[PDB]
RNA sequence: GUUUGACCUCAAAUCAGGUAGGAGUACCCGCUGAACUUAAGCAUAUCAAUAAGCGGAGGAAAAGAAACCAACCGGGAUUGCCUUAGUAACGGCGAGUGAAGCGGCAAAAGCUCAAAUUUGAAAUCUGGUACCUUCGGUGCCCGAGUUGUAAUUUGGAGAGGGCAACUUUGGGGCCGUUCCUUGUCUAUGUUCCUUGGAACAGGACGUCAUAGAGGGUGAGAAUCCCGUGUGGCGAGGAGUGCGGUUCUUUGUAAAGUGCCUUCGAAGAGUCGAGUUGUUUGGGAAUGCAGCUCUAAGUGGGUGGUUCCAUCUAAAGCUAAAUAUUGGCGAGAGACCGAUAGCGAACAAGUACAGUGAUGGAAAGAUGAAAAGAACUUUGAAAAGAGAGUGAAAAAGUACGUGAAAUUGUUGAAAGGGAAGGGCAUUUGAUCAGACAUGGUGUUUUGUGCCCUCUGCUCCUUGUGGGUAGGGGAAUCUCGCAU
RNA sequence: CACGGACCAAGGAGUCUAACGUCUAUGCGAGUGUUUGGGUGUAAAACCCAUACGCGUAAUGAAAGUGAACGUAGGUUGGGG
RNA sequence: AUGGUGAAAACCAUCUAGUAGCUGGUUCCUGCCGAAGUUUCCCUCAGGAUAGCAGAAGCUCGUAUCAGUUUUAUGA
RNA sequence: CGUGGAGGUCAGUGACGAAGCCUAGACCGUAAGGUCGGGUCGAACGGCCUCUAGUGCAGAUCUUGGUGGUAGUAGCAAGCGAAACCACAGCCAAGGGAACGGGCUUGGCAGA
RNA sequence: AAACUUUCAACAACGGAUCUCUUGGUUCUCGCAUCGAUGAAGAACGCAGCGAAAUGCGAUACGUAAUGUGAAUUGCAGAAUUCCGUGAAUCAUCGAAUCUUUGAACGCACAUUGCGCCCCUUGGUAUUCCAGGGGGCAUGCCUGUUUGAGCGUCAUU
């Protein structure tokens, strides 16, 4: 070759890259419980059977719980705004619990929300307050 | 004249590709849960094979939603139709069994 | 790069000879006017040969070696099952050595059993010639009582002199080394101590290395400070080995190729 | 046996890498062992060689002769030991090109980075 | 207002910020397109939806989420491989040309516009400028933009509300893991003897091995050096993949799910039609282009025997599987070993030749180290002679081994206008031609593995083996020595 | 007749592949074929294999069909043994 | 033919290792077997389609299977 | 039978000289060739059971390289110095069937 | 007989075969995406104490700075270096520099090392001018910006 002949001849050197070992021994990255329980001497499919978890959901072409309990372990384990709360205080002190009067009201209930909207927000308000 | 000298090479290529996908998609099983489908044409109708994707109907009957189905790794097809009754039953049972097996991790 | 190298050094060799000798032609011209300037060159500039660069009692005379008291009888034998060239060689030793008897050696009588015979028959020295193939190769001089014994190797024999019955005069060269003069001692003993002057026969034993050359010649004296000499007798080269000290039991020198490595010494 | 895929067991690649090695890599390639006395003291087998340290020649014609290194000829993969000299025909002196694998160090030349080099390799000065 | 002011359009500038060209080109995407050659001459078939030329890209490209294939107890983006298959089909049925659906597998991922109003507030963006935690954020100013920029929707529908005493919830640092680049540390003889210039060889005696791949070192070195093998300690970067660690989360904010109620628009000089060419093996001109005319909305496209099935064109994006004689960087070989292998293992696309486009070789090895022959001497120079270094110059920068043709010298032989060859022999020259030495039968003795006294030890079947201490030849040839 | 040969060294010519057969050997046998692939591996080797597919296993016809026992799958004659 | 360079009809580079109803050459030894020089139409001219001569293997037989021969017998 | 390389084997041979090259040297094999001695050399190589192929040369007006006869000739408009060409040699008579005599047959003859 | 011609042998010549080697080639496989108006590919002129190609480099010229290594370079000559350290080196790394004349080639030009213009300017009072130093002035197109032009359109008590 023309260009390769110069690169071998020059005193610049070549951008030598040794990256063939890393193409096989790939570290697991996305789960810490797996990161501890993964034998790199074994293959992909062999590591899955060792754990318990399925490696393939289809019937595979060709031929052929210590860890899974720890995954079930990690499976065992919103408020309202200041204006919204203060606005609900105005409605409750005015009417009480008359939602029909509350939604036919114009001065306090400006955005013409339904009975179901106002009462739901009042239930959340009655949890944080009286 | 092409020669496939790389038959051994490309199997090692494909295996390492699956190995990377295993490393990156750590707890998940590399591929999506595909349906069970009856093949077309008089010659092949006795054969029952892996289909592309389920349906909105099969997904809805299983007890989950279409957009959510894809996030849990169920392949969903929208152009496929549920004409046969036996195929419909077999796929619904396949999903319900799959839903008993899955362990969906929390987002916290 | 041979094609580059070839031209560069051919020209350099060409350049050097011109420069070397133009220096010398100027040297010649300055030497014509002044002879003294040449003299100083010869002092500093030395030829530096190998000889120049070499890397550096009375009771014995009689007890180990034969003196001028008796005629020494030399028991000339040959190695078992030898052929024409060995006896052809024995015929050359039949002339040069003083009182040789040739003994046809017929298998057995190991070595000490020989010594028993040559005590009874009363010989002085034993000499044995051996053959590996059709050429002669080795020569072994032993002294019969006590046993100072010398082994030798021959690599040269070529054969127009035709000598008289007159007995030849000895001459030796370069035996500064004590091991050299013990070999010089052997050839002083083993060859005749008669020299009859007339008959004009000279036997040499020149040793400028570790190689010893023996030759015969005819010397003619002209009164103008010069002597002429013609080639006669056998051409010869010897190599010393062993010095077995007992009849064959002991050693004193025994050549190895561990020498030749020095390029000097010379024993 | 070779296990790694990074390293090559090719003769052609290996001989080229050696003969076209730079001066810095040739410093490591010209390493000498230490004598049994220094190995007992310092607790180290071999070091790269420099100028102002003493040496004893083990293998070759100049067997058993010792001295002090004059100059590390890294281009010719050689050391030139002072007082280990071949006398030319003109009376001049020319140093013999020895190789540091054949040599053995008897007396090191300790500098600051040399002390650090010993301490790195598991030494005790 | 015979001023002036909105716009639209055309300008401008060495203003501010940008960007496009060229090289490379193996692969890919377009465009253009021969001839030698095959069937018999050559218009198709056929070289060939080739080569050259032209234009354009990338790490891949292209293709792609159906206006698809099917006729089945239906499949379900695309790409590639296996197979379907040398089948259907076409071809003066001939040179022959040559698919596709299904099936197995590789890899799998889907979505964004245009479409009916944010109209209770252009909710959007560019740029300048000022700061900030700078692949950007914020304030302010300017411009774009209603000839429509944001949010909401893309048929899988969707939206408007109502009912669930429904369900879910951002973002920024910090230290780690991970990825890239780079540095550094990690076993064991230079122990004896022989030979050689030299030990890396032979022999004896040992160690290490997750290291006996490879290379160097004066010849075949696991153990001399570098590495190799298993591990460890780092440095500098990348980064949203997640682990922890926190700092802040707000607004009547952003969705999701089921039920009930009211609505509910989907691409035109395009589809199609005739014709002239191109494309194919394409029979239902397939595909495309040119030219003429040019639609519909309980629509329209494609297929199956009177209906039925199947999608929704005329807009767009998208990884992976796939290609790769280039580039960048590796790892290899039942390959070639200097007239081979690339043209080139070397001052090689160099020397050189051609006006020029272009054409284009020859040529590797001294030694372990130049120790490259000092110095004397022969000659104006060219080369020699002594002498020396080296293991060897019987290795000399005409340099490892040094074949044949061919040339000189010397020696032998032959020769009256042919030699060389075959059968046989003489003469001349010349080379082979035993470190062959016993064999047998008696007789002195002297020893032992022999007789005899006492044992010890490995094992498998009597028909064993190895190995000590004493004695004794007056019995014994049992052996070997004289 | 004619074409080739001044001499010597080295180089130098029935190869490789696809399609289709021939015979022989080997494996198994109404079956047979792992190697497109997947799993595995001391790593282009070797070792395993799912579903399919290839070719063969049951014929007689031209559009439409049918289907092989009167049977020691025959009666005789021969016919290696 | 494609593309290019030169010029008071050309050359260079690829297609192209173009196509041959042919010319020259074709690389070790030994053993054993061993021809043909031609029948008939495809018309022949060209190439073949076949028979003949030389084998390879399988099958029956190993014989009364035949023979470039003589003899007797029975015709023109 | 031989050559390059591969697997296996001979605990093969080998600086006390591998391979190669010669040799008026010896032995074996009908032969292809194989083995050995001597000389030269300096570093790898061979037999055996198998595998594999770019494997064996006298020719191609063969390719490349080298070297002759021609020739110290033609030549330069005592020195310098080719090329064409080249199977091999070049006496006559007669016969050698075949528009073939140059090698043979029978004669004549023939001195560097 | 010698010479001459021829044959053989020995020793020299000639030639570079054979053997052995090999920092080269070829083929297969694997991984990655990395040229250019910030001026590339390419051409030219140069540069080292002493250089042909090659390699490197641009008046900072076989280099400068930076980082690491830790003491050479070596064909020859000659300098060095405090060598218990800001440090030898034709060392490695490479991120900051310079980067001649050209070349898509870009001020105008043709094949002129000419023909200029503007800005910034240190010096020769420099108010005249003279010289030096330094950066720009190509084409097309987009987003702007700006001074305009246009009976192109409308408004106007």
């Amino acid at each position: 070759s023309v260009r390769k002949r110069k690169m071998n001849r020059s005193s610049v050197g070549k951008a030598t890259r040794r990256n063939k070992d890393k193409q096989r021994k790939i570290n697991i990255q996305s789960n810490p419980i797996i990161a501890a329980n993964w034998d790199y001497s074994l293959t992909m499919a062999q590591n899955y059977k060792k754990l318990g978890l399925r490696a393939k959901l289809q019937t595979p072409a060709g031929g052929k719980e210590t860890e899974v309990v720890k995954k079930l372990e990690e499976l065992a384990s919103r408020s309202q705004s200041e204006r919204e709360e203060e606005w609900l205080e105005k409605l409750y002190k005015k009417h009480g619990d008359d939602y029909k009067k509350m939604f036919f009201d114009k001065k306090l209930n400006i955005y013409q929300q339904s009975e179901g909207d106002l009462k739901r927000r009042l239930l959340r308000w009655k949890k944080r307050n009286g | 004249v092409k020669v496939h000298f790389d038959q051994a090479g490309k199997k090692v290529s494909r295996r390492n590709a699956r190995a990377t996908r295993a490393a990156k998609i750590a707890p998940r099983p590399l591929d999506l849960l595909r349906p069970v489908v009856r093949a077309p044409t008089v010659k092949y109708n006795r054969k029952v094979r892996a289909g592309r994707g389920f349906t909105l109907a099969e997904v809805k009957a299983a007890g989950l939603t279409a957009a959510y189905a894809r996030t849990i790794g169920i392949a969903v097809d929208h152009r496929r139709q549920n004409r046969n009754q036996e195929i419909f039953d077999a796929n619904v049972q396949r999903l319900k069994e799959y839903q008993s097996k899955i362990i969906v991790f929390p987002r916290n | 790069n041979k094609l580059k190298r070839q031209e560069i050094f051919a020209d350099i060799k060409h350049e050097k000879n011109k420069e070397r000798h133009t220096m010398r032609r100027k040297r010649a011209k300055e030497e014509r006017e002044n002879p003294e300037l040449r003299e100083q060159r010869l002092k500093e500039n030395v030829t530096q040969t190998i000889e120049n660069t070499r890397v550096y009692e009375d009771d014995l005379m009689r007890y180990f070696n034969s003196n001028s008291n008796e005629p020494p009888k030399i028991f000339l034998t040959t190695n078992v099952n030898a052929k024409k060239s060995a006896y052809e060689f024995a015929n050359i030793l039949i002339e040069i050595l003083p009182n040789v008897t040739f003994v046809k050696r017929k298998f057995g009588y190991k070595l000490k059993e020989i010594s028993d015979i040559c005590i009874k028959r009363n010989f002085t020295d034993i000499v044995i010639i051996n053959e590996d193939k059709k050429k002669v190769t080795g020569l072994t001089f032993i002294h019969l009582p006590e046993g100072p014994t010398f082994y030798f190797k021959l690599s040269s024999f070529v054969e127009h002199g035709r000598p008289t019955s007159h007995i030849p005069e000895l001459i030796l060269n370069n035996f500064q080394t004590r091991l050299g003069q013990t070999v010089g001692r052997l050839f002083q003993s083993i060859l005749p101590q008669n020299p009859d002057i007339e008959g004009r026969q000279v036997i040499t034993l020149h040793n400028q290395r570790d190689y010893i050359f023996f030759r015969r010649h005819r010397y003619v004296f002209k009164d103008n400070e010069r002597v002429g000499l013609q080639e006669l007798g056998p051409q010869f080269t010897l190599k010393l080995k062993r010095l077995q000290r007992g009849i064959k039991e002991e050693t004193e020198w025994e050549h190895k190729p561990e020498m030749d490595k020095e390029k000097k010494k010379f024993y | 046996a070779k296990q790694s895929l990074d390293v090559s067991s090719d003769r052609r690649k290996a001989r080229k890498a050696y003969f076209t090695a730079p001066s810095s890599q040739r410093r490591v390639l010209l390493s000498a062992p230490l004598s049994k006395e220094l190995r007992a003291q310092y607790g180290i087998k071999a070091l790269p060689i420099r100028r102002d340290d003493e040496v004893l020649v083990v293998r070759g014609s100049k067997k058993g002769q010792e001295g002090k290194i004059s100059s590390v000829y890294r281009l010719k993969f050689a050391v030139q030991v002072d007082k280990v000299t071949k006398e030319k025909v003109n009376g001049a002196s020319v140093p013999i090109n020895l190789h540091p694998s054949k040599l053995v160090i008897t007396k090191l030349h300790l500098d600051k980075d040399r002390k650090a080099l010993i301490q790195r390799k598991g030494g005790k000065l």
